[PDB]
């Protein structure tokens, strides 16, 4: 349709316009003392959030082009949550400063392309510095601390996820769901623990609790959809010969072979169960193998050439203990080679680093947690349901914090690690005055996270960050309590992932946005 | 010991060449089932229209090739595959 | 060695002509299955109704044409295709 | 950061047909040394067609591979058989492209290797396929996306005169797909 073309300050100022509307949205959550944002929503009850990047996606304005300023500052928050999941608000914070104090040089005449330029020098050197600065995070207590300020400082969900971490080690997935209780739960599980039942109610040992318990048992590997008794028979004769239990992982048992079984199974001569194979198609195959692997089997396929009737003892797997039930299976202690455990790590972890997509890697790495260490699923308690949305964001923000924290490590948080940061960066110089100025909006709006954080404290942000740049080292403010100290000492720890990543995006995003002279949109 | 009637015969299927000709190791429907097998059982002989019996020019022992269809049946003796047919159904026997 | 049981005979099929009359290469469809072949084994004859073996009027070595269809069985002798007709299959003899 | 992936030789948008031809498990990447290389226009569903391929291929001891338009059920798996028993080291991959530029590439391909294209528009068949027919290769990479081969053995004319006919189809192509495809 027909255009509205606006040029130069006109256009910056309504851009600007619609970048401080969805700051300021965003930001009036940042720091502890920050509050919660309402998001209306068209389907069911709004959402109370404390999280930036929820409100900045819900944010869009009558203007067009303030709603530009609104979708390019959005932008900042979508690639901080999609990439470090945590400093959503800080990202925002931070490139509201960045292009707010670098449109005042670009009004000032100095040239945007060179503005742009020195703020992508100065985040460069900063990122640098905050490497420099960061210190590894192994430890459990700091976990602990990361994932209770990453949570409004919650110490119980710190606590939580820091046991969740140590129970589940580094290779172990830990994911947030809803709970039916007011409290927040634990679930771990280890070993291969797939979401399938079995296949017909009658293969209960043990009817107090609806679950077959097999001690020791033969684990058969079907990749075909069996209909027929006669393939796994001599099978079923070699394991009636050791008299082992038997348990079966199959695309479908059905119809005449599945009836067959579950009689010898209350006949007592074979001990035998039968469950559906996990997932579908080119994802059943990989984790099956991985089972085969973690049991000492082999996959019966026909591509892989071998029959069941073919099939004999050695070629089953072989386990320790197997618990079936209505919805899952677990298997513990199945008995298969270390070394090839090990390289079926390797390999899955190759796979990881070849995914490029988020689904197929959590996948991939939720077969990791499968086949080595174990899985954890954290039930979020809460009485009513918009605080279990409010408390599942927080506990998932704490996660990704606690993740980005034994990915990259950690450093003083409130903003005070940025501080440091532009502290060390006084004295970097660009190719020009334009540059150079660049690089001093970069290191000013450095210290908008810890304004912010002061702001929302209802102190003066000017005081406080004087008195922080006074200091040396993890030297800062304590925002819940309004006082100074040690951050690390005082347990205040941030992410260096998600700093980093905070900083950069929103530089290259504000870089980009101060750089515009004209707008081109649809007429209203 | 089953021996079969009139001009029929108890033959047990040879074993499916999993093997090509050059060491190419066939599996699957490229593993067809052997028409080739061993004779079993010999029956006493077919029965003309006159009453008499002639007696089966196959012998106890001797490799025959037969043709599957519905003159050929299955059964499992000792527990082991053996196929039931006339003699008819009988092509040719294989020597050397 | 495979030799035919009652009417039968064992014949080699004739190559495919490659070649048409005025040399056009016929290949697919055109190099269709050749009906003709030579005779590799003569079974020992059909026995009639009384008993009796009458001896087939086809002799080994003698290219005779066959009719496809159900008669025809395929086997492989020494890595070697051959055909199985019953002599009521065997058309005629080409001689000269 | 601006990255620069750079590939030499022929290097398509294939992986192998079955996840076991994997030579090399530490990296997920067959990995054939001087391999032999068959080119069927049609596609694979039985194993009698390039038996008589297979058995020469396993007389000569040569790593093969094959270009096709699919082989897949019952031949893919005799392949795969093949492949942990250790008589052929053969892998199948899906024929590059789409009609009309599939058999050019394909065509492109056998004269890279110095091989033939086994087709019924091109009268002979996978039975009476040499060893002679067959391209080669010195070295050649598989893995879940692309197809890559190393040094084909090729005639340098061929090659040449190969290159001429595609800038000469270049040339002649008017819209910008087909001579961005041709380039
Ligand atoms: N007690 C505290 N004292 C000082 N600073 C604190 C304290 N608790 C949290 N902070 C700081 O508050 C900042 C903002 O954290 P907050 O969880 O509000 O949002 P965020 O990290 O910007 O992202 P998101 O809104 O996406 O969760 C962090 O840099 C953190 O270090
Ligand atoms: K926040
Ligand atoms: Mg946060």
């Amino acid at each position: 349709a027909a255009k509205d073309v606006k040029f130069g300050n006109d256009a910056r100022v309504k851009m600007l316009r619609g970048v401080n509307v969805l700051a300021d949205a965003v930001k009036v959550t940042l720091g502890p003392k920050g509050r919660n944002v309402v998001l209306d929503k068209s389907f069911g009850a709004p959402t109370i959030t404390k999280d930036g990047v929820s409100v900045a996606r819900e944010i869009e304005l009558e203007d067009k082009f303030e709603n530009m300023g609104a979708q390019m500052v959005k932008e900042v928050a979508s690639k901080a949550n999609d990439a470090a999941g945590d400093g959503t608000t800080t990202a925002t914070v931070l490139a509201q400063a960045i292009i707010t104090e670098g449109l005042k040089a670009v009004a000032a005449g100095m040239n945007p392309m060179d503005l742009k330029r020195g703020i992508d020098k100065a985040v460069t050197a900063a990122v640098e510095e905050l490497k420099a600065l960061s210190v590894p995070c192994s430890d459990s207590k700091a976990i602990a601390q990361v994932g209770t300020i990453s949570a409004n400082s919650d110490e119980t969900v710190g606590k939580l996820i820091a046991e969740a971490m140590d129970k589940v080690g580094k290779e172990g997935v830990i994911t947030v769901e809803d709970g039916t209780g007011l409290q927040d739960e634990l679930d771990v599980v280890e070993g291969m623990q797939f979401d399938r039942g079995y296949l017909s109610p009658y293969f209960i040992n043990k009817p107090e609790t609806g679950a077959v318990e097999l001690e020791s048992p033969f684990i058969l590997l079907a990749d075909k959809k069996i209909s027929n008794i006669r393939e796994m028979l001599p099978v079923l004769e070699a394991v009636a010969k050791a008299g082992k239990p038997l348990l079966i992982i199959a695309e479908d048992v059905e119809g005449e072979a599945l009836a067959t079984l579950v009689v010898n199974t209350m006949r007592g001569i074979v001990k035998v169960a039968a469950v559906k194979a996990p997932g579908f198609g080119d994802r059943r195959k990989a984790m099956l193998q991985d089972i085969a692997t973690l049991t000492g089997g082999t996959v019966i396929s026909e591509e892989i050439g071998m029959e069941l009737e073919k099939a004999t003892l050695e070629d089953l797997g072989q386990a320790k203990r197997v618990v079936i039930n209505k919805d899952t299976t677990t298997i513990i202690d199945g008995v298969g080679e270390e070394a090839a455990i090990q390289g079926r790590v390797a390999q899955i972890r190759q796979q990881i680093e070849e995914a490029t997509s988020d689904y197929d890697r959590e996948k991939l790495q939720e077969r990791v947690a499968k086949l080595a260490g174990g899985v954890a699923v954290i039930k979020v308690g809460a009485a009513t349901e918009v605080e279990m949305k409010e408390k599942k964001a927080r506990v998932e923000d704490a996660l990704h914090a606690t993740r980005a924290a034994v990915e990259e490590g950690v450093v003083a948080g409130g903003g005070v690690a940025l501080i440091r940061v532009a502290s060390k960066l006084a004295d970097l110089r660009g190719q020009n005055e334009d540059q150079n100025v660049g690089i001093k909006v970069a290191l000013r709006a450095m210290e908008a996270p810890l304004r912010q954080i002061v702001l929302n404290c209802g102190e003066e942000p000017s005081v406080v960050a004087n008195t922080v740049k006074g200091g040396d080292g993890n030297y800062g403010y304590n925002a819940a309590t309004e006082e100074y100290g040690n951050m690390i000492d005082m347990g205040i720890l941030d992410p260096t992932k998600v700093t980093r990543s905070a900083l950069q995006y929103a530089a290259s995003v504000a870089g980009l946005m101060i750089t515009t002279e004209c707008m081109v949109t649809d007429l209203p | 010991n089953i021996r079969p009637l009139h001009d029929r015969v108890i033959v047990k299927r040879k074993e499916v060449e999993t093997k090509s000709a050059g060491g190419i190791v066939l599996t699957g429907s490229a593993a067809a089932k052997s028409t080739r097998g061993e004779v079993l059982a010999v029956g006493n002989g077919r029965i003309l229209e006159n009453g008499e019996v002639k007696p089966l020019d196959v012998k106890v022992g001797d490799i025959v090739i037969f043709n599957d269809g519905y003159g050929v049946k299955s059964e499992k003796i000792d527990n082991e595959e053996v196929l039931i047919m006339s003699e008819s159904d009988i092509l040719a026997i294989v020597e050397a």
